[PDB]
């Protein structure tokens, strides 16, 4: 315990971030969708924003949090900014990859270790 | 010990002669004219160009070149599979695997330089204790395909009975060197 | 002014790990043996962590062994066995420690090689 | 087929890769071309094959031949030495 | 501000180089270079590879002066093993290095003109470079990534003939230096091109870290070359080409003169090379002779395991700096007791260098950033490692 | 015994500095000569 | 054996005083290696006070930063050691003031005192994660723009998790789990004999 | 070389200095190859007496670090001696 | 006198004793609320008083670049005011009271 | 055999050995691309030069692609080709009649000596692809001839699997590219003003996956499988809406086929590739069949792709700069008949 705080004193102001990150993507996904000629659906983009904001809803921690969007701050600036193009974007959608069965009898059909 | 480049040591006040020299030097282009006579002059000089096919460039003998395994005299394989080839490779190019030959000499059942992932350092020329496998002078190995790139035993020990030649005498040049 | 968290620190958010080597990877914390082979003890001193193995197939063209796990050549060194499990803690890799096991004190003395009766 | 009876089963598909291409191998084998050495008679219990060309050839080594029934063969050349 | 990247492929972008330029018209307001098109894991692949079988990493970070690079790894590792290479090898590093000095500052000189548009300086100098690589592979046997200076001593003795040729180019190469000297010195359109364009104050290049001909050229006195002479460069005499001003000419200037000043110091090193042995006598940490490893055991245990296992150098950490071409280029090398490093942290002129290009090029045009990168001499090896 | 050394009693020397030489018509005659082809010209 | 000079591991051995004298309130230890170069240590918090002093103390100039760096020590607690290396030009010499920091636990940014520590400050977020509050715009430099993790830190694998490749299907370079066709040999180097007491 | 004199003239001329003296194509005057055998001598350490490597090993004799200021009237010092201004060439101190 | 400094930037100051008197006497003063016995008051105000007891002493400005080298008198002058500027920050600061924190154990055990 | 080893990516091993004979197709390159991820080993008997080849060679991993010289009037380069494969599939198609094959030859006589010759190998399974609706007596000599070839194909390789796809809808496709090309004619011709000829379209990968999947399964034995889609369409909305996302204007007339069979028959003339065929324009306007009949995607483990979802990726080529930012959701979609 006794740790220093990064930048938000309490899970609750760090909320209030997430929350303006989040904002900042939704209202981002759509021109991304077009400045990037990307081939997805402004609804399906909203939703993987989502999906990440959520993947990581468990944690706890004020301090990890606050990294969490310095960091998600910092994508958004690169695919609003426009550094990263669409085989960067595309990417979180996992396009290309074959989807993996989590099923125990799936994976004793097909690998030595699950 | 220090030396100023550009710096005017002092201010030579315009006497009309040199005003006309720099006025002349801005009017008539006096130093751009100097310059052309520099490229004028080599365009007189021999090219130092070499016909490649026919003529090549000079490469002395420890140039490292293409890999090969060489062979004793007698013709046993020169390699003794110590692998400390494989453990000195900065790429980990080399893979080796052995086993006792039907002889009972040691040998390597698999010996495969991945030229692509070498990166021609000349350590394994260094490394080998019977000095098996060596830095060939042949550069020219070009290959349409990936595949030819990476090589086993039979083309290195190939690549050494070809060149094995040459091999000799360069390395015969340079042993007293190392 | 600081802050209190009794959230076991976990950045498995943070570290940047594919959710498929977090989740399904058990790491080991062991004092390495000495290969009976030497008598040196210099390598039976630090702690290691080391994730369990994983596929190694061999490879059509070549015959070379490929290995589809990334955390497979990663052994990390660390001095104490607290050390160690905290590391696993916060990365949030599972770990199942084994106690250090030092060789015993052995009584010998030149004498008794030449006893009466041994 | 090659030094170590390397030969791709009547069913591998590897054997495509030979396809329309030749499979590398070097009619010169090892395991015979040494045979063919005869084994060198010395005179004296130990002697030393220094690999043929002191530094231009192998680490030297020192054979004892004093079994007379074998005969001492370098771990390097493979040469035979008998007394 | 029509955002325009100057994209890689580009020829001026020295291949790997995405400059997101703002221009306000064709004055550029901002640059944000976005270097990283050429990081390789240097660093990290280097903690898993042993002293020697690292060296080859560091020829290849500034690829234009590989053995002056690899003179800085061999001077850190050597100093963690208080080892002292032996007297006629640390002459070689200081023949070899400013071979590199010359090769890198042809480099550096004839590329900026080819971005700037001058294509006859490139084409004379670069015969001149393949007969001072040939130097490189006659005693190494690589044109270029030779491995010859090793962490401790060099690797081979230099082959009988050398010495030889390299006075027979430095006695020549000179004159070469004076016709580009001729045909891109005085030309109104380089000194226009150059003159004035990214002028750096004194105190300014201090604090960006500048560290290299960029601090020199706006007249700071500064060269770790005779400041804190490594290898013998306390028996060398040599004059730094201090500039006055800072612009882009003075800057080129500099570059022209370092390599005449580095003819000086070749010309010294040949007339005096010690008769010696090239690497240090102990076994331990340089490998035995071909011989010796054939003939007795005790030089076969410490071949096999200096090849196979490594040094082993004492634990400690060093920041070991020496003067490369580009500038200060230095290695902190954090050692555990291992053979195999445990941090390698290049610090690259250039890293410094290419941050200081949003600052210099500051009220500029899109023709001025070509020359303000062409006047750090930016190698994208060294600064994305 | 036999190593790669400088010869017996060093190298010979060799020139660093800049050699560009400056060579031309001074100035003044240079202007005359323009000069006089345009006065002769518009003759 | 290399030679060693006593008269600089005295003279900075008295700096070391002077500057921990100077700065008692963050300077933890201060040692001089045996190869003679100086490394006060200071608490994370001093690291502005620190650097500021050196950069302008008419007695210890340190005007240019040769390098920030971060070894990652895991065993450590405060996982990265940030190492700053820092050179005087008036007194020639170079010293070098480490500091500690965990994952979570920022630093403090010194663009302020020299502003050679933009880029290498951005260079160790993006290969270490440690973070400088007060930096101007800290974003990743040297990994991909889409990179996930922090590379040079010693829990991530050399390899790393993923891999690029031109997909047809798609038309466009796709990321897929790094598969390798031979993986990188782990050779054990580390000889179970010590050397010397060290 | 191999230049018709006239050829050489026009060349020394146009570029403004004696290109032939010193000209870049190598001719005979480069190494011969095949230089003579090399016997490389050998440094020190090989004796056969009093050449115990315990004598000669800086290796490992080396230290760890010195210890100051550790945290478990006085007249000021400076890193350094301050540096001593560089002196202008003599050979060539302006160009 | 002098026409410029070598350093690029920096510009030639006419009256350069008296600049650097007013610097010198202004840091003297500003050290004079650090705590008494503060070790940065007591070092600084050391050097501070040497540099002007020679800065008066000398009236020929190439023999005080000597006296207190600093190489061109300018620079002195940047070195003054920097010194003067950290003097304020350090006062802020607060330097001089004792260690911030402990390391944490084991922090700087290197060999690991 | 070889048993799989791997995580599923590339540089791993599916066992699976298969020779495909027409790769180089729009149909093939993507067969190539699964095969390839998944690390099967894949034989790609080519014809014409390296250079047209080079696309595959990315695809698959180093030694898993090998390409092998063959013509289809020797029989012997056929017979080298299956000499080592497992798995033979066969995508031989064309739609002009060209001066040296026939849609005979390029439909049933070379689908045959192939299969032929594969089943002289032992391959385990061959996979023939015939057009869907393939009547023996169908208009269009091509769908005919097809017909005529899967069952002759069956008696020289029986339980020979013989997936029978509909008109494909992918980038580098016919079916939609042909249709925004009509640009260049001012007018767009459209038989019975493009009405009761209802057609559903089926990407290109969903087919692709449906093929690879058979090769790895054993459900699939003497299957015909009908890959179709997932929607049907008039062809008056698709090629609207193709129109559509083109954004270039739509102008259905109306024009008797009698005399548009004869506008085939002349493009049909052209020396280099005829654009239309009358074998073509016939299919074109062939009404899609219905869909009784073993499933093929999602019966095969593939769920079929809208058309409207990768449509913007085929038809943005045709676009001008003035449109290419637009997106999906701006255009409009069309409308299936279940009829
Ligand atoms: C045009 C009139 C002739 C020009 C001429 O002869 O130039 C060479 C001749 C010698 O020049 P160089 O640079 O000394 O030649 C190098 C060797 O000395 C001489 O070179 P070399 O030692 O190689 O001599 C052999 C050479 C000798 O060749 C020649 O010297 C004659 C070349 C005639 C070209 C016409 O013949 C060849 O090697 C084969 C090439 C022959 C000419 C090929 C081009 C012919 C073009 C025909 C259509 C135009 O030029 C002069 O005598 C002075 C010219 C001053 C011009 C101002
Ligand atoms: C035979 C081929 C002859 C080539 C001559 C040019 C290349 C050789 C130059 C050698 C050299 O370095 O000296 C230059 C010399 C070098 O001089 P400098 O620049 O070093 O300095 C001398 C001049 N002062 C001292 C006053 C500054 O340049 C000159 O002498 C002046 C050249 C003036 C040129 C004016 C423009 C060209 C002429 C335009 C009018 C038309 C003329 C005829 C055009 C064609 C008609 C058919
Ligand atoms: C009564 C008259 C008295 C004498 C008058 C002389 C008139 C000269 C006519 C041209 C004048 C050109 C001139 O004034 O210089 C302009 C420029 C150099 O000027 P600059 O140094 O930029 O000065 C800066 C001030 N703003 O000049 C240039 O930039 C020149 C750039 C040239 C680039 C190509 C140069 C080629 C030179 C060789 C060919 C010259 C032409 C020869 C053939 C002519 C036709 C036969
Ligand atoms: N819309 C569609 O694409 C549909 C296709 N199909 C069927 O699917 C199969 C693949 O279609 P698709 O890829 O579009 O066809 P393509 O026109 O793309 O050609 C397929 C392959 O067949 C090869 N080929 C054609 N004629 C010959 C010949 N005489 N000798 C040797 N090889 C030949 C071609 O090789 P090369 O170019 O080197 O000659 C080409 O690689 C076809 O057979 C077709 O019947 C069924 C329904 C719809
Ligand atoms: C189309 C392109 C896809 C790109 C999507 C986007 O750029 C990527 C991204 O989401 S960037 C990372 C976002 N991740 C956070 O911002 C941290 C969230 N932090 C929490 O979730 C906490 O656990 C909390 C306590 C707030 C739970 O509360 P809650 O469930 O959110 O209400
Ligand atoms: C000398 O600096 C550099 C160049 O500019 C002159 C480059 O062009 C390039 C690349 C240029 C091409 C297109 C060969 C590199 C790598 C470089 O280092
Ligand atoms: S070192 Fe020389 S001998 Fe030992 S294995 Fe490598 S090659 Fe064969
Ligand atoms: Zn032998």
């Amino acid at each position: 315990t006794s740790v220093k705080p990064i930048f938000s004193r309490d899970l609750n102001e760090a909320k209030r971030r997430v929350r303006e990150l989040y904002r900042a993507w939704y209202r981002e996904v759509p021109n991304t969708v077009h400045l990037m000629q990307l081939d997805i659906t402004v609804k399906q983009g909203r939703d993987k924003v989502r999906e990440m904001f959520m993947k990581n809803a468990h944690v706890t921690d004020p301090r990890v949090v606050d990294l969490l969007v310095i960091k998600g701050k910092m994508e958004l600036q690169e695919t609003i900014k426009v550094w990263k193009q669409r085989t960067h974007v595309m990417r979180f959608f996992h396009e290309t990859e074959t989807p993996r069965p989590k099923d125990f009898l799936s994976k004793f059909y097909m690998g030595h270790d699950p | 010990t220090y030396k100023y480049v550009n710096k005017k040591e002092q201010e030579s006040e315009v006497d009309m002669k040199s005003a006309t020299d720099n006025a002349a030097r801005i009017l008539m282009w006096t130093e751009l004219i100097r310059g052309l006579g520099m490229t004028l002059s080599y365009l007189f000089r021999e090219p130092a160009t070499i016909n490649y096919p026919f003529e090549k460039g000079p490469l002395s003998p420890r140039f490292r070149g293409e890999h090969a395994l060489r062979r004793y005299p007698s013709g046993e394989e020169r390699c003794i599979a110590c692998k400390l080839c494989e453990a000195i490779c900065p790429a980990q190019a080399i893979t080796i695997e052995a086993e006792p030959r039907a002889d009972g000499s040691r040998r390597t059942t698999r010996y495969d330089i991945d030229m692509t992932k070498c990166i021609y350092c000349g350590f394994c020329q260094e490394a080998c204790p019977v000095d098996a496998i060596v830095e060939g002078p042949n550069f020219e190995f070009s290959t349409e395909t990936h595949e030819e790139l990476l090589y086993n035993k039979e083309k290195l020990l190939n690549n050494g009975d070809k060149w094995e030649a040459e091999i000799a005498a360069n390395i015969q040049a340079d042993y007293l060197y190392r | 002014q600081l802050i209190t968290v009794d959230e076991k620190l976990d950045i498995t958010t943070l570290t940047g790990v594919p959710e498929e080597h977090i989740k399904t990877r058990k790491v080991r914390i062991f004092v390495p043996a000495r290969n009976n082979m030497q008598s040196g003890v210099n390598n039976t001193k630090k702690w290691k962590m080391e994730f369990d193995t994983r596929e190694r197939w061999e490879n059509p063209l070549m015959g070379w062994a490929s290995t589809a796990d990334p955390l497979s050549n990663m052994v990390l060194t660390f001095s104490a066995k607290e050390d160690a499990i905290a590391f696993a803690e916060k990365n949030g890799w599972s770990y199942d420690v084994e106690e250090k096991k030092v060789p015993k004190p052995k009584s010998k003395s030149y004498g008794a090689n030449f006893s009466w009766n041994k | 087929i090659t030094h170590t009876g390397q030969v791709y089963d009547e069913k591998d598909y590897r054997r495509v890769r030979f396809v329309d291409r030749q499979k590398e191998v070097n009619e010169n084998f090892a395991i015979d071309l040494i045979a063919q050495q005869p084994v060198n008679e010395v005179e004296h219990r130990i002697i030393a094959c220094d690999g043929g060309g002191g530094a231009l050839g192998h680490p030297k080594v020192y054979i004892n031949l004093d079994k007379e029934t074998k005969t001492g063969t370098c771990g390097y050349c493979g040469l035979q030495f008998k007394q | 501000n029509m955002t325009l990247n100057f994209g890689p492929q580009h020829p001026a972008a020295h291949g790997v180089l995405r400059l997101v330029l703002e221009l306000s018209g064709e004055m550029v307001r901002k640059c944000d270079p976005h270097i990283g098109l050429l990081h390789r894991g240097t660093e990290k692949l280097i903690e898993y590879k042993t002293y020697l079988q690292a060296l080859p990493y560091f020829d290849r970070l500034d690829y234009v002066s590989m053995m002056c690079n690899e003179q800085a790894y061999s001077i850190a590792v050597e100093k963690l093993l208080n080892i002292q290479p032996p007297p006629r090898a640390q002459w070689i590093r200081v023949l070899f290095g400013e071979i590199t000095r010359i090769l890198n500052h042809i480099m550096a000189v004839t590329t900026h003109a080819l971005d700037i548009g001058a294509m006859t300086p490139f084409f004379w100098m670069f015969e001149e470079r393949e007969k001072m690589f040939e130097f490189y592979e006659r005693v190494s046997g690589a044109r270029m990534h030779a491995a010859y200076i090793r962490p401790g001593g060099v690797h081979q003795d230099l082959p009988l003939g050398l010495l030889d040729d390299i006075y027979e180019f430095s006695k020549n190469f000179s004159l070469r230096i004076d016709e580009v000297e001729e045909m891109l010195t005085n030309n109104r359109i380089w000194r226009n091109r150059t003159v004035d364009i990214g002028v750096v104050t004194a105190e300014d290049a201090l604090n960006y870290g500048f560290s290299g001909v960029m601090l020199r050229g706006s007249g700071i006195q500064w060269d770790l070359r005779k400041t804190q002479p490594y290898d013998v460069y306390d028996q060398v005499e040599f004059d730094v080409p201090i500039g006055s001003r800072g612009d882009c000419y003075d800057r080129y200037l500099c570059r022209v003169e370092e390599m005449r000043q580095s003819l000086r110091i070749i010309e010294q090193c040949l007339n005096k090379m010690p008769p010696g042995e090239i690497k240090v006598d102990d076994a331990k940490v340089s490998p035995p002779k071909r011989a010796e490893m054939k003939t007795s055991m005790e030089s076969l245990i410490h071949h096999f395991k200096l090849y196979t296992e490594g040094y082993q150098v004492p634990p400690g950490a060093t920041y070991t700096a020496i003067e490369a071409p580009k500038g200060e280029f230095g290695v902190y090398l954090v050692s555990d007791g291992s053979s195999r490093p445990y941090r390698c942290k290049i610090k690259a002129p250039g890293f410094a260098h290419l941050a200081g290009l949003d600052k210099m090029s500051k009220g500029h045009m899109l023709a001025d950033v070509v020359a303000i990168i062409g006047t750090q001499d930016i190698v994208f090896g060294e600064i994305d490692r | 015994v036999k190593q790669d050394m400088p010869p017996p009693g060093g190298y010979g020397p060799i020139d660093y500095k800049r050699n560009l030489p400056r060579r031309g018509l001074s100035g003044y005659s240079m202007f005359a000569v323009g000069i006089g082809a345009l006065i002769f010209g518009y003759w | 054996v290399r030679p060693r000079s006593d008269v600089t591991h005295k003279q900075l051995s008295a700096f070391g005083e002077y500057v921990a004298e100077i700065l008692p309130k963050y300077v933890q230890q201060v040692q001089v290696s045996c190869l003679d170069e100086l490394e006060i240590c200071i608490h994370p918090d001093g690291v502005i006070p620190t650097l500021t002093f050196l950069r302008d103390h008419t007695n210890a100039q340190f005007k240019s930063l040769a390098d920030l760096t971060a070894v990652d020590v895991p065993t450590r607690q405060n996982r990265f050691e940030i190492v700053y290396n820092l050179l005087s030009l008036r007194f020639n010499s170079r010293i070098r003031v480490k500091t500690y920091a965990d994952e979570l636990t920022p630093i403090d940014s010194i663009v302020s005192v020299h502003i050679a520590a933009n880029w290498y400050e951005r260079e160790v977020w993006d290969m270490f994660g440690v973070f400088f509050f007060n930096h101007p715009d800290l974003r990743r430099i040297l990994t991909d723009y889409g990179f996930e993790g922090h590379p040079f830190r010693k829990d991530f694998p050399l390899t790393g998790y993923v891999e690029l490749r031109y997909d047809d299907e798609v038309k466009r370079v796709v990321a897929e789990p790094v598969e390798l066709a031979q993986e990188f040999r782990k050779f054990d180097l580390n000889s179970p004999w010590e050397a010397f007491p060290a | 070389a191999s230049a018709t004199r006239v050829i050489q003239k026009l060349r020394n001329w146009a570029s403004g200095q004696d290109l032939q003296a010193k000209l870049q194509l190598r001719y005979q005057e480069i190494a011969k190859r095949t230089q003579p055998p090399p016997k490389l001598p050998v440094g020190p350490s090989h004796k056969l007496s009093n050449n115990y490597y315990c004598t000669r090993d800086g290796r490992r004799e080396v230290v760890p670090p010195s210890i100051i200021m550790s945290s478990q009237e006085k007249k000021a010092v400076t890193p350094a001696p301050p540096m001593k201004r560089w002196e202008l060439s003599k050979d060539q101190p302006y160009l | 006198l002098k026409k410029t400094t070598g350093l690029v930037g920096l510009a030639v100051c006419d009256t350069p004793h008296e600049r650097l008197t007013i610097l010198y006497t202004k840091t003297l003063d500003i050290l004079k609320h650090f705590p008494k016995h503060a070790a940065y008051r007591k070092y600084t105000e050391q050097i501070t008083n040497e540099k002007l007891d020679m800065v008066k002493a000398e009236p020929d400005v190439k023999k005080l670049e000597a006296l207190l080298q600093g190489g061109e008198v300018e620079e002195v002058i940047l070195q003054a005011e920097k010194e003067l500027s950290l003097a304020r920050k350090m006062l802020k600061w607060k330097p001089w009271e004792p260690l911030v924190e402990e390391p944490p154990a084991n922090q700087w055990k290197w060999p690991i | 055999a070889v048993i799989p080893h791997g995580k599923g990516g590339r540089s791993s091993v599916s066992g699976v050995v298969a020779t495909v004979f027409g790769a180089t197709g729009f149909l093939g390159r993507y067969v190539v691309n699964h095969l390839g991820r998944m690390g099967s080993q894949v034989i790609i008997p080519y014809r014409c030069d390296v250079y047209d080849i080079m696309h595959l060679r990315l695809m698959g991993d180093l030694g898993q692609l090998t390409f092998l010289e063959w013509d289809a009037r020797d029989k012997d380069s056929i017979r080298k080709a299956v000499q080592h494969s497992n798995v033979v599939i066969n995508l031989i198609g064309r739609e002009w009649e060209t001066r040296n094959f026939d849609f005979e030859d390029v439909f049933v006589n070379i689908p045959r000596a192939i299969a032929q010759a594969s089943k002289e190998a032992g391959v385990e399974r061959f996979i023939h692809v015939s057009h869907l609706n393939a009547s023996m007596k169908s208009s269009s000599k091509s769908l005919r001839s097809k017909a005529v070839g899967e069952k002759e194909v069956r008696s020289v390789f029986p339980e020979a699997i013989i997936i029978r796809p509909s008109d494909i809808f992918g980038r580098e496709d016919r079916f939609l590219n042909h249709f925004a090309n009509y640009r260049w004619f001012l007018a767009v011709p459209l038989v019975s003003l493009g009405f009761k000829t209802v057609k559903q379209p089926v990407y290109v990968a969903d087919v692709s996956k449906g093929i690879v999947n058979a090769t790895k399964d054993p459900d699939a034995v003497g299957k015909t499988f009908a890959f179709t889609g997932p929607n049907r369409y008039l062809l008056f909305h698709l090629v609207k809406y193709i129109f559509g996302m083109t954004h270039r204007t739509f102008i259905p007339y109306p024009l008797p086929l009698f005399v548009y069979s004869w506008i085939g028959k002349l493009f049909g003339l052209s020396p280099f590739e005829p654009w239309t065929t009358k074998d073509k324009v016939e299919r074109i306007h062939i009404s899609d069949v219905m869909p009784t009949d073993l499933p093929g995607l999602e019966d095969l483990g593939v769920q079929p792709t809208p058309l409207e979802l990768k449509s913007i990726e085929v038809l943005r080529r045709h676009r001008t700069y003035r449109w290419l930012s637009s997106e999906i959701e701006e255009t409009k979609p069309a409308k299936t008949v279940n009829y």
